[PDB]
Order: structure tokens, then C-alpha cells, then sequence
């Protein structure tokens, strides 16, 4: 089943009661029409970013903006491809030597790396614009709907892998928390080995610069859990790679006998 | 005009399997709903029972002052294709024969969040194909901040307002509003929902042409040992 | 002869009754220094004088607002002097920092000295005021501003320009994210090369701004002086049909005084002409 098919958040169209309310406050509405009203107290008007209207538009410019970063990746991905394949098939009549082709490998490698780096810059701007929008939906049982939750998890998901490969590992900590927060999302391993990297580069941060003890054990502390957790998803309880994290946490971690 | 015929040639797509999309575009297969108003998406979108096409694209209130970050508003843009019999048993989408039209909706929307504007626009061809002139059985219907009601009739002594098919409206030299709507709007869009049908089918297949060349590519990487 | 009424005191009196009129008329063109001092004299006269004189002060004020801009366009000129150099300070840290013989640590060092930068930039966009407006953060762009600033540099309704100031500040001038707020870095040799071209475009961002209030200076500048010039001919033009001329206004002066003693002389005559019946 697509969550994304539709393209909507929810679709807004029961009781006889309703429906004459209904009509009532559109007769109403007919009378003191003024399209040129400005209110001058915002909170009537603020009213409206609790109903179904606001939350379909800022779902679907969420949505734009993800599919715009996505797009930037997949684009980039697709012209490394074909840039390779451009730079194997071209002629070189003044290369004879070794050392020349490694020059030239080591040439197509940096080119390779800056428009990938400047991709996941662009693409990472799109995801934070994404997730902007999508913060500012305010009804709770809106925010509840598997299409939103989908649509929540695809760009958290995109915004830490894009985070992680410009090397920014601590801003992914609370994005990956909220992450394993939403529906069975705490059973990827993928997540928990993301939180381990990212604890990791925090706890060796925290021991470069000789900081408080407490945020090193913290740091320490929540490395350890999430990677027996990440190892624990993926080989299994009980299994040789799971005995392995098992000794190695716990020569890591303090134990008092 | 024969776009109607050319809207017949779009059966293709029942059978295809359609991941990529353009931007902010959505599509999906179904079967008509009660009264044949719209479409219903279909949990199965490969099923042969599968007879609607629902083509929608959405903007935002603001995009041509550079504001639609700002949330002032949604619009769309969509037509619903609906079609009779049931499809062939075989499940190749390449090789598909035009079938009949049963009938042809197109939805205009836009909701102004600031002024508090609403305009829903709707066109309805129950007669698609079969007939060069059938304004007798087009369906034009206006509303406004949710009035006049939805389904509401045409009557004579209020002319304008209400469900109208398009037999009501006159077409003298002094008014050419059926000629004027013909012309202008109807021709173009059915054109533009037509050549995204098409757009969509040549991205559909070009995705199976860049599989078989990564296939000839990773069955050639293992030439150079 | 007739002793009841005398004719020929009658008509002198009327003749001096309608002199002391115009020598009135007269001690009021002098002592005032106007031609016209009430309405009768010239009333399509007073009604373009005062006219005139409503643009002579609406000139003069229009001058004065001129000025006034200038002095806001002098004055933000003046802060993107400070914001120039230290772009070009950046750069040209930038350059030492893109060498290899430097490590992480030098390189550290020379992000500490840009971090200050960076935010005495802010700080300048931040708090550039003239008379408690804020100038630099954006208020007067053209692309989506808060509000604007037009300059009344005439003496009639609509005689008003308009001026655009875009917004100075890190985020604008492409050394900061405008959606992250992450700003640029010296501390590796590959982001210090990239960080010169990011100067040079700062460079040309502050550049072009500058153009454009020397700009705005120059036009307002020929304004003042072309205001100047209408207020000497307007005012010149007010004086010719308004002041009266007192060197021709004294000889009217006497000759009326004269006047109104010959009169007086030959009133006193006709009253002793009827005595000489009486012997």
C-alpha cells in the first residue's frame, strides 16, 4: 500500500445536523463578505492552522520540496554515472605513461567528490525546507495519518543521510531520535548504526578538548546502546557478531566488581 | 478535434507500471465511484478491472510573485478518464487498442487562504466519443465559496448560475461564449492533460531502456578479466 | 447774494474729502513695503502673489528635504565602508589559509579571527540606523519589503522619489546559509580556496550597492541645486508683483500731501467768501 499515491494528506469531502450548520455559516459568511479584511487580532485567524485546508497545502509543499531533493540526488547520481562512463570511452593520445593515468584517475575522483558534495548541499536545503513545513502542522490527529507519517519518516530519513555525508554527525542526533520515534521505526538497524557513528564523533569531541566526565560517560553510554542495539537487529541475539559487541562494550564501558 | 480519440490511445498506461512521475504531478488507476462522479483509487493499480485514469497536478496561491513558501493558498488542476469493459486478459501494456470513453471530467480548484476565496470549476463529457457536436451532453458547473450547492440545476430565469450543460448558453456573434470557451480553454487543455499522458509513457519507457543498458554494463564489467 | 449754502466750500471739501483717501492709500504702500495690502487693490495680482508665496516656502522646505536625504544615503554609504574591509580582510585570509603548509590548527586559528568577522558583520547590518530606522536589514529591498522610503523633493502633491536598499547582511551576501545559518570556514584548505570566490562575490554584492546610493547622492545632489535656482526666480517673480517701489511710491505720497494743502487753503477761502454780502 502507497501512502503517497494520492498525493494529499486527507481528503476532505455526514449528519443532518452538520450539514444545516453548514449551510448556516455559508449563508452567514455571504452577508460579511469582504475580501479586503485584514483582522487586526491574529489569533481568529490563526484558528485556521488547525483545520484540514492548512495542513493539505503545507503537507503538499513539504511534499514539492522533498521530491525536489530527491530529485538532486538521484540527478547527481545519474551524472557521476554517466561522467565515468564519458571519461573511459574519450581518447587520450598523450598518455603513455602509468603515472599519468593515476594523475587522470585522481582528477575524475575530484571532480567526482565536489559536485557530489555540492549535491547533497542543495539536496539537503530542500530536505530542510521540508521539514520546516511539515513542523508547522499542529493538529495532533492529522499528524497521526500514515501518510504523514510516511511522508515524515522519507524526509528525516533523506535530510540525516544527506547530513551524515557532509560530515555533520552531531546535528543528526536529534533528527535520528525523533526518527526512532515514529511508528516501528525503532526496528532498523540502519538508525541505531547512524546513532552509533554519531555518538561516537560526539564522545571523541568530548575527549579531544577535555570537557566534563559526565557528558563523556553520557556520550559513551548511548554509543554503546545503540550499537548492541544495531547489532542486535541485524545478526540477531545470541549470535557471534552480537558476543563480539557484548566483549567489546564491555571492555568499554565501567563495571565494578 | 480528435483528442478525444487521441485520449483513447492513453489505455496504455492501465497495464504500465508508472513509478516516475514529473514534479508535483499524481496518477492513479480506478474504478468509477457512485454515480460515476470520479474516480476511486484502486488498492490493485494492475488489475484488469482497473478503467479510470486520474491525472492530477497541484501549484500553490502566490508561485508567480515568488511566495508560495508563504502558504497563502492550494490550487490543482486535474481530469478524471472513464472507460467501459473490461480489460484484455493479457497483461502487456505496449501492445493496447483504443476502447470507448464512457465519460470525461476535468476539476479546476483554488483556495486564497488570505482573501478567503474559493472557485471550483468542473467540466463533464458524458458523450466523448461518437459525435463531432454534442453540447447537449457537457456539463459546466461555477461555484463559488461553496455556493450554489454541488449538483445544483440550471434554471432559465437565472442564467449563469447552477449545473448548465452546454446546450443552455447561447453562441450569437455578439457572444460566442460557447465559441470563446471552445476555442480558448477546452482545446488547450485537453491537449496539455493528453501530452502529460504522453510525457508519462515516454519517461515510463525510457526507465526500461536505462535497465537493460545498466544490465549491459554490469554484464561487460566482467571483460576485463 | 446766495448766504444760505455755499456751492464752492461744497466742492472743495469733496475734492479734499476724496485726496485724504489716496494719501491714506499711499502711507500703507510704504510703511508695509507691498504693493497690494488689501483686497481691491489687484486681486488677480494678490492671487498669483499668493500663490507664489505658497511655493517660494514649498520650495525652500522641498530643499530642505532634499538635504535630508542625503544625509541618509550619506549615512548608509558610510556603514558599508566598514563592511567592505572586513570582506576583504576575510579574503585575503582566506588566500594564506588555502596553503599546504598550514594544519588544522593554524588553520583553527585563522577561523577564530573569522568567526569575529562574521559577526561584526551581523552586527553592522543589525544596528545601521538613521533617525532609529533600520537601513541594512531589508526593509526598504524592492523584491519583498516591510516599507518604503520615498523622498518629497518637490513643492507640489506628487513630486516624490523613490530609493531601494537591499539587505547587508552575512546570509545576503552568500557567506552564510540563508536556510541552515551555517557560515563559511577557513579551517581546511579545500573550504579556504572555496571561500575566495565567495569573498569575491560579497565583494561585488557591496560594490553594487555602493554604486547605487553614490547614485541616489548625485541625482539629489542636481536636485538641491536645481531647487536653489527655482526659489531665486519664484521669489523674484513674487517681488515684481508684489513689492511696490518706494522711490515711485514717495512721489505719489507728495503729491497727494501737497494736494490735500491746497485744498485745505481753498476750503478756508470759500468759507470767508460769503461774509462780504453781510456789510
Amino acid at each position: 500500500v502507497d501512502e503517497l499515491l494520492k498525493g494529499e494528506l486527507v481528503p476532505e469531502n455526514l449528519t443532518e445536523d452538520q450539514k444545516k450548520k453548514k449551510k448556516e455559516i455559508m449563508e452567514q459568511e455571504s452577508l460579511w463578505k469582504n475580501p479586503d479584511f485584514k483582522g487586526y487580532n491574529k489569533t481568529f485567524q490563526e484558528l485556521h492552522q488547525l483545520s484540514k485546508t492548512f495542513a493539505n497545502n503545507q503537507f503538499r509543499l513539504a511534499l514539492s520540496n522533498y521530491q525536489s531533493g530527491v530529485n538532486t540526488i538521484m540527478k547527481n547520481r545519474d551524472w557521476v554515472e554517466q561522467y565515468r562512463k564519458e571519461e573511459a570511452e574519450k581518447k587520450r593520445l598523450d598518455e603513455k605513461w602509468y603515472w599519468q593515468k593515476v594523475d587522470r584517475k585522481a582528477r575524475e575522483e575530484r571532480v567526482v567528490y565536489r559536485e557530489k558534495m555540492k549535491a547533497k548541499q542543495d539536496a539537503l536545503n530542500y530536505f530542510s525546507k521540508a521539514i520546516n513545513h511539515l513542523d508547522e502542522i499542529k493538529n495532533p490527529d492529522l499528524r497521526e495519518r500514515p501518510e504523514f507519517k510516511r511522508l515524515l519518516s522519507d524526509v528525516y530519513r533523506s535530510w540525516i543521510m544527506a547530513e551524515y555525508d557532509l560530515q555533520n554527525l552531531p546535528q543528526t542526533i536529534p533528527i535520528l531520535e525523533l526518527y526512532i520515534e515514529i511508528d516501528d521505526n525503532e526496528k532498523e538497524y540502519p538508525a541505531h548504526k547512524y546513532l552509533a557513528s554519531a555518538y561516537s564523533f560526539e564522545e571523541n569531541m568530548i575527549k579531544k578538548t577535555k570537557g566534563p566526565d559526565d557528558m563523556l560517560f553520557k556520550y559513551r553510554y548511548k554509543k554503546n546502546v545503540h550499537l548492541l542495539r544495531a547489532t542486535e537487529l541485524k545478526y540477531g541475539k545470541d549470535s557471534p557478531e552480537y558476543k563480539h559487541i557484548v566483549n567489546v562494550i564491555n571492555r568499554d564501558e565501567v563495571i565494578s566488581v | 478535434s480528435e483528442v478525444n480519440k487521441r485520449l483513447r490511445l492513453h489505455t496504455v498506461l492501465f497495464k504500465m507500471k508508472v513509478r516516475t512521475l514529473p514534479h508535483k504531478t499524481v496518477l492513479y488507476k480506478g474504478k468509477p465511484s457512485a454515480d460515476g462522479e470520479r474516480c476511486e483509487a484502486a488498492d490493485k493499480q494492475e488489475a484488469q478491472d482497473n478503467t479510470c485514469l486520474h491525472l492530477e497536478v497541484f501549484d500553490f496561491v502566490g508561485s508567480e510573485d515568488g511566495k508560495s513558501s508563504k502558504n497563502l493558498g492550494a490550487k490543482f488542476k486535474k481530469m478524471e478518464l472513464f472507460f467501459e469493459g473490461s480489460n484484455n486478459a493479457d497483461p502487456d501494456p505496449r501492445k493496447e487498442q483504443p476502447r470507448n470513453l464512457t465519460k470525461i471530467r476535468t476539476y479546476i480548484y483554488q483556495n486564497n487562504f488570505l482573501l478567503e476565496d474559493k472557485v471550483i470549476s468542473v467540466i463533464a463529457d458524458v458523450a466523448p466519443n461518437g459525435e463531432p457536436a454534442h453540447n447537449d451532453k457537457i456539463e459546466l458547473f461555477y461555484q463559488h465559496d461553496d455556493y450554489p450547492v454541488w449538483g445544483t440545476p440550471e434554471t432559465p430565469s437565472e442564467k449563469g448560475v447552477g449545473k448548465y450543460i452546454l446546450s443552455n448558453v447561447e453562441n450569437t456573434k455578439s457572444n460566442p461564449i460557447r465559441n470563446n470557451f471552445k476555442k480558448q480553454f477546452y482545446f488547450k487543455n485537453l491537449d496539455y492533460f493528453d501530452k502529460l499522458f504522453t510525457k508519462i509513457f515516454d519517461y515510463n519507457d525510457r526507465d526500461s531502456n536505462k535497465h537493460y543498458k545498466k544490465n549491459v554494463e554490469a554484464l561487460k564489467g566482467s571483460l576485463k578479466y | 447774494m446766495i448766504i444760505n449754502h455755499n456751492v464752492s466750500a461744497i466742492f472743495a471739501h469733496r475734492t479734499l474729502k476724496s485726496n485724504d483717501a489716496n494719501l491714506s492709500k499711499d502711507i500703507e504702500k510704504l510703511s508695509s513695503g507691498m504693493r497690494i495690502n488689501k483686497a481691491g487693490d489687484d486681486a488677480s495680482g494678490l492671487a498669483v502673489s499668493e500663490k507664489m508665496r505658497t511655493q517660494i516656502a514649498g520650495l525652500r522646505r522641498a530643499e530642505q528635504n532634499t538635504e535630508d536625504g542625503m544625509s541618509l544615503i550619506q549615512t548608509a554609504e558610510g556603514y558599508l565602508q566598514e563592511t567592505h574591509e572586513i570582506v576583504q580582510r576575510v579574503r585575503v585570509l582566506a588566500v594564506q589559509a588555502a596553503n599546504g603548509i598550514y594544519s588544522e590548527e593554524d588553520r583553527q586559528q585563522i577561523q577564530v579571527e573569522v568567526s569575529q568577522l562574521v559577526d561584526e558583520i551581523d552586527r553592522i547590518a543589525s544596528q545601521a540606523e538613521f533617525n532609529k530606522m533600520k537601513l541594512l536589514t531589508g526593509a526598504f529591498a524592492r523584491l519583498n519589503p516591510t516599507a518604503s522610503m520615498w523622498f518629497h523633493i518637490g513643492a507640489n502633491m506628487h513630486q516624490r522619489e523613490r530609493v531601494y536598499i537591499e539587505t547587508m547582511n552575512t546570509a545576503a551576501l552568500g557567506l552564510r546559509n540563508p536556510t541552515v545559518l551555517t557560515f563559511i570556514s577557513l579551517s581546511t584548505a579545500g573550504k579556504a580556496n572555496s571561500v575566495i570566490g565567495l569573498c569575491d562575490d560579497a565583494l561585488r554584492v557591496i560594490s553594487k550597492q555602493r554604486a547605487d546610493l553614490g547614485a541616489y547622492y548625485n541625482r539629489m545632489e542636481h536636485a538641491a541645486k536645481g531647487l536653489m535656482n527655482a526659489y531665486e526666480n519664484t521669489q523674484a517673480s513674487e517681488s515684481r508683483i508684489r513689492d511696490t517701489d518706494m522711490a515711485e511710491q514717495m512721489t505719489s505720497f507728495t503729491r497727494y500731501q501737497i494736494l490735500t494743502q491746497a485744498a485745505t487753503s481753498m476750503l478756508a477761502q470759500a468759507n470767508m467768501k460769503s461774509q462780504s454780502v453781510m456789510r
